[PDB]
């Protein structure tokens, strides 16, 4: 094998300089043999299993050698060493390049000038670079570009040696040894000769290879060329950093492949990180600044990251090139979904505008947040700066002092600062980015965990002391309290006792009580309830104080609720709207807490049932009161179910719970038909939850005691739930605004999920899912993921009934078509086309990897056939059966039947097919013939 | 302009 | 034929490069914003198929209750 040099450079595990020296030794003796082996090395590096012979080298031209090597390539595939995956080939690329460079640099004082080695190598590489064989062109271009950068290093060494020789010549002249001056001039002449030869070789490779291969059809080759021209401009700036070499990067940063724009930006970075302040570079940047700024939004995120980083380096260079509009465009990217871009923009912003002491920095961040009409909250702004401005962001003492102590601060700015502070505290306690910015999940470093604990304790201390003050100051603003009340949920609660801080805990509870009895906003009450839940941890010594305050607040609220309902529901008094608002505020405060707390000791089922049954019997009951009473009764029932676990619960207690739930279900069924949309929605959601909790699965996990509590919905109730889904989830399209539509779509998606949970957990007949499955392509972009999870779980449950329900869906679509169009409908229309497309996508949900599929698919055909021949023509046997067209849909499933099953399906089709039909081959009968041919 | 892809479920195909 | 890769066209002509300079509109895009509001962020967290099918339609702020619902899954 002539694979010596190739194999060595591939897996030699040997310093390239030793191999290069060995080759130069082979050269010194027999130059031609060494050069032939070098040629064959390049050829084999291109994956060529061919071999150039001595006779060829002697008597053949480059074109002929290339043609013969192409013919004798003897390839097994389209692969060549530079497109192979794996480390054993990336190392090959590295070794190839290192070898080229070391060869050149080691020949640079003698062999490089013999006018033999380099001309040969450059001719060969040029030829291979102008070949249509991609392996040859790719390889030869890489080789030639590495060779050129080595030549550049050589020419730079020569320029240095010439400067030093000129210095010595000047020195010796100043001395006046005339002989030594003449000798120095002769050395100057020799060095200029060498400079000229090196320039010739560099110009050769540049003109014969680069100017063509930088624009190669293959993007990878363009990338090679741009990477290396960047290297040249970086390493010999004095020679290669001019327009004559920068226009190439200018043009290529418009390439249509991100692989190439990336290399352009990285080359320009490498030129700007020198911080040598070039003027040629400044004018090039002036010319292509708009292009770079636009690339901050490149379709490839990597490219945008690098464009931002290049703009940062440009700032460092000079803050005079970029206009305000440019910098604002870069700022807007901190709110981007992709984190790399967001932190690049965050570094840009920090360096441009953010460069105790950290006071006015906070004011500037708040002004920026408010000037940014792109995000109403601050989680993502915070996360963008987390890397470059951790100090400023964790300086919570400065934030609290700004909010409390005392132009000053506005209300907008106080709200914004509260928001930013809450975000920083959340990302400090929680050591992960907000959703959509998190790069998966990982284990925190020891340092990260210690920082987590330190930050957690700082927060606990500071805000255990300050939050009562903040609450008091902004007790009346709803956003501010809603946010501030989320702070205790990150505390280390033990510090309340180990820190002698119970006084501030009492102050906080009192501020919370004042906020509750003073507010009605649902978010405020949500925060109050969840924070009270957070503080009442049974594994902390402060449990009893907070439990006492909680019980007192519940006592007050329940007393006021009973007293308000004693007058609101009096058959005489016709309540006003303000009496209703009072009752509603009390009920809201009660419900928010009954969700996250066990108020079974207050037996609020009575009041809520009375409210709901009054609403039913009278038909006039404010919506909000109705929905909150529904929620509160839901929570009462769930909490009682929670307390039933222990066998210490009485039998009469379980009977009480069962009857309460049984009547609550009828109440929710009554409200499901209400005229108010949101009331119907609330009833539906609570019904779906109750039906899941009380499904047979209630007794699954050794919970046999729970056998009597199982609740199965009526057929009427099943149909009512499905009808609500059909009327509310599946609505028209188009082809407020963004906010209203996304809100509505998320609400309806949760509804559909609530019903599909009942389906996939067999709480309702699987057949109902047909009405949903049929809506999979028409509502794909909205509900398709949910519908598809439903299909998957139903298949995994009972593939056979899944297929039966699928064919029922297609049958419903078919009956609906014939209803709207008619029994003489056109089979070339868009409706029938769409139905058979849905049938195709349905068919691809099978596969014989699971044997059961066979029977399943078989059933799908049986039923199918039975539906196509169900209703006959009013004329009789001489006219097609009404649902005959359905067969043309069923054929989309023949691609999943097996050779054995096709015959059985055919025999079952003969049970319905007659001879007079089998012969019929006119137009209207073509669906049957097609379905037959499929089998 | 700027846009939020609110449908993070139609993302797939 | 041969599994060897042979490009028929090796370069992009000059006119297509002038075209690339004139119009890069197809390699840039709009700012893909992150959830702009708190609600939309919560929904991004809890609005997928897995979460939706593994959580109750009416949220439960106490695990003591949420377990009553999650019990009935498989």
């Amino acid at each position: 094998e002539n694979m010596m040099l190739f194999e060595v450079v591939k897996m030699g595990k040997s310093a390239m300089q030793s191999v290069v020296d060995d080759w130069i030794e082979s050269y010194k003796h027999d130059r031609d043999i060494a050069l032939l082996d070098l040629i064959n090395f390049f050829i084999q590096c291109s994956g060529c299993k061919g071999v150039v012979t001595a006779e060829m080298f002697r008597h053949m031209q480059n074109s002929e050698i290339i043609r013969k090597m192409t013919e004798e390539f003897d390839e097994d595939s389209g692969d060549y060493p530079l497109t192979m995956a794996g480390p054993q080939w990336k190392k090959f690329k590295s070794s190839f390049c290192e070898f080229i460079g070391v060869l050149v640099r080691q020949c640079q004082y003698s062999i490089i000038y013999d006018e033999y080695m380099m001309d040969t190598v450059i001719s060969l590489l040029t030829g291979l670079s102008d070949s249509q064989v991609r392996a040859f062109r790719h390889t030869s271009t890489l080789a030639a570009m590495k060779l050129m950068t080595a030549l550049v290093n050589v020419a730079l060494n020569l320029s240095i040696n010439m400067d030093n020789t000129q210095r010595q010549y000047e020195a010796e002249r100043n001395k006046m040894a005339n002989e030594r001056l003449e000798l120095l001039l002769q050395k100057r002449k020799e060095l200029q000769e060498n400079q000229d030869e090196i320039e010739n070789m560099m110009n050769a490779i540049f003109k014969g290879v680069f100017v063509h291969r930088y624009r190669d059809a293959i993007a990878e080759i363009r990338a090679i060329c741009i990477e290396e021209i960047g290297i040249w401009m970086k390493m010999y700036s004095d020679a290669f950093l001019n327009d004559s070499y920068l226009k190439y990067v200018g043009w290529t940063m418009h390439d249509k492949q991100g692989e190439v724009r990336l290399k352009c930006l990285t080359a320009l970075q490498g030129l700007y990180y020198n911080k040598e302040l070039n003027s040629k570079l400044e004018l090039f940047t002036s010319r292509f600044k708009d292009r770079i700024v636009s690339m901050t939004l490149d379709k490839e995120y990597d490219v945008a990251v690098q464009a931002i980083k290049l703009l940062t380096l440009v700032l460092q260079s000079s803050e005079e090139v970029l206009t305000a509009e440019d910098c604002e465009n870069v700022y807007h990217l901190v709110y981007s979904a992709h984190r790399p871009v967001a932190v690049a923009a965050g570094e840009f912003l920090y360096k441009k505008l953010f460069s105790g002491p950290n006071a006015n920095l906070v004011k500037t961040l708040v002004f920026f947040f408010l000037e940014s009409e792109l995000h109403e909250h601050a989680a993502y702004l915070v996360d963008s700066m987390w890397d470059c401005a951790t100090e400023l962001l964790k300086d919570w003492e400065c934030m609290n002092s700004l909010l409390l102590e005392e132009e000053a601060l506005t209300d907008r700015q106080e709200s914004a600062l509260i928001e930013i502070m809450l975000c920083t505290i959340r990302q400090a306690a929680e050591c992960h980015p907000p959703v959509g910015r998190g790069t998966g999940k990982r284990v925190l470093t020891a340092k990260e965990k210690k920082t987590q604990l330190d930050d957690r304790t700082k927060i606990t201390e500071l805000f255990a002391v300050a939050l009562p003050q903040l609450l008091a100051k902004y007790s009346v603003d709803a956003e501010k309290v809603t946010n501030l009340l989320q702070l205790p949920q990150y505390f280390d609660l033990e510090i309340y006792t180990t820190g002698r801080l119970e006084k501030h805990l009492d102050a906080l509870l009192r501020q919370i009580r004042n906020i509750v009895e003073k507010h009605t906003d649902t978010d405020v009450l949500e925060a109050c309830s969840k924070t009270y839940h957070a503080l009442c941890n049974e594994e902390f010594t402060i449990f009893n104080r907070v439990d006492i305050s909680r019980s007192q607040l519940i006592d007050e609220l329940a007393d006021k609720f009973n007293r308000l309902l004693e007058d609101f529901l009096q058959e005489g008094e016709e309540p006003d709207e303000d009496d209703a608002y009072q009752v509603l505020s009390t009920l809201k405060r009660i419900t928010a807490f009954h969700n996250a707390h066990d108020l079974s000791k207050w037996d609020l089922f009575a009041c809520n049932y009375k409210l709901l049954k009054t609403g039913i019997e009278n038909g006039d009951m404010p919506e909000q009161i109705v929905i909150h009473a529904l929620q509160c009764t839901h929570y009462v029932i769930l909490w009682q179910l929670a307390k039933i676990t222990e066998s210490s619960s009485t039998k009469e207690d379980l009977l009480r719970l069962k009857k309460q739930m049984r009547v609550f279900c009828q109440i929710c069924q009554h409200y499901l038909t209400n005229v108010n949309t949101t009331v119907k929605e609330q009833a539906f959601t609570i019904l779906c939850d109750i039906l899941m909790i009380f499904s047979h699965q209630i007794m699954s996990g050794g919970r046999d005691m729970l056998e009597p509590l199982v609740y199965t919905p009526d057929s009427s109730l099943q149909s009512e739930l499905l009808s609500f889904i059909l009327d509310h989830v599946f609505i028209e399209q188009d082809d407020e605004d963004e906010a209203s539509k996304i809100e509505a779509l998320h609400k309806r998606r949760n509804l559909l999920a609530a019903f599909c949970k009942l389906i996939v957990y067999t709480v309702v007949e699987m057949n109902t899912a047909a009405d949903i499955f049929k809506q999979y392509m028409k509502y794909y972009n909205d509900y398709g993921d949910i519908i598809k999870e439903t299909m998957s779980k139903t298949r995994q449950i009972d593939k056979i009934q899944c297929a039966k329900t699928l064919i029922l869906s297609l049958q419903q679509l078919f009956n609906e078509m014939i209803q709207e169009n008619g029994y003489n409908f056109d089979r070339s229309s868009s409706t029938f086309s769409g139905i058979k497309e849905l049938a195709r996508r349905f068919a691809l949900t099978f596969g014989l990897d699971q044997l059961k599929t066979r029977e399943a698919i078989a059933m799908l055909h049986k039923d199918g056939i039975e539906f196509a021949f169900k209703e006959p023509n009013p004329q009789g046997e001489s006219h097609p059966p009404l649902n005959l067209a359905f067969l043309d849909i069923l054929s989309e499933f023949s691609s999943k039947l097996l050779r054995q099953d096709k015959r059985t399906v055919y025999v079952y089709l003969e049970k319905f097919m007659t001879f007079q039909m089998s012969l019929r081959r006119e137009d209207v009968w073509l669906p049957l013939m097609s379905y037959r041919n499929s089998l | 302009k700027a846009v939020y892809n609110a449908r993070h479920w139609n993302h797939p195909d | 034929k041969r599994k060897l890769i042979v490009d028929s066209v090796k370069e992009l002509d000059s006119k297509t490069i002038r075209a690339q300079l004139s119009d890069y509109s197809d390699i840039v895009t709009t700012l893909d914003l992150a959830p702009p509001t708190k609600k939309l962020m919560m929904w991004k967290e809890t609005g997928g198929v897995e979460k939706l099918f593994s959580l109750p339609a009416q949220p439960l702020w106490n695990n003591r209750l949420l377990k009553l619902f999650t019990r009935c899954l498989t």
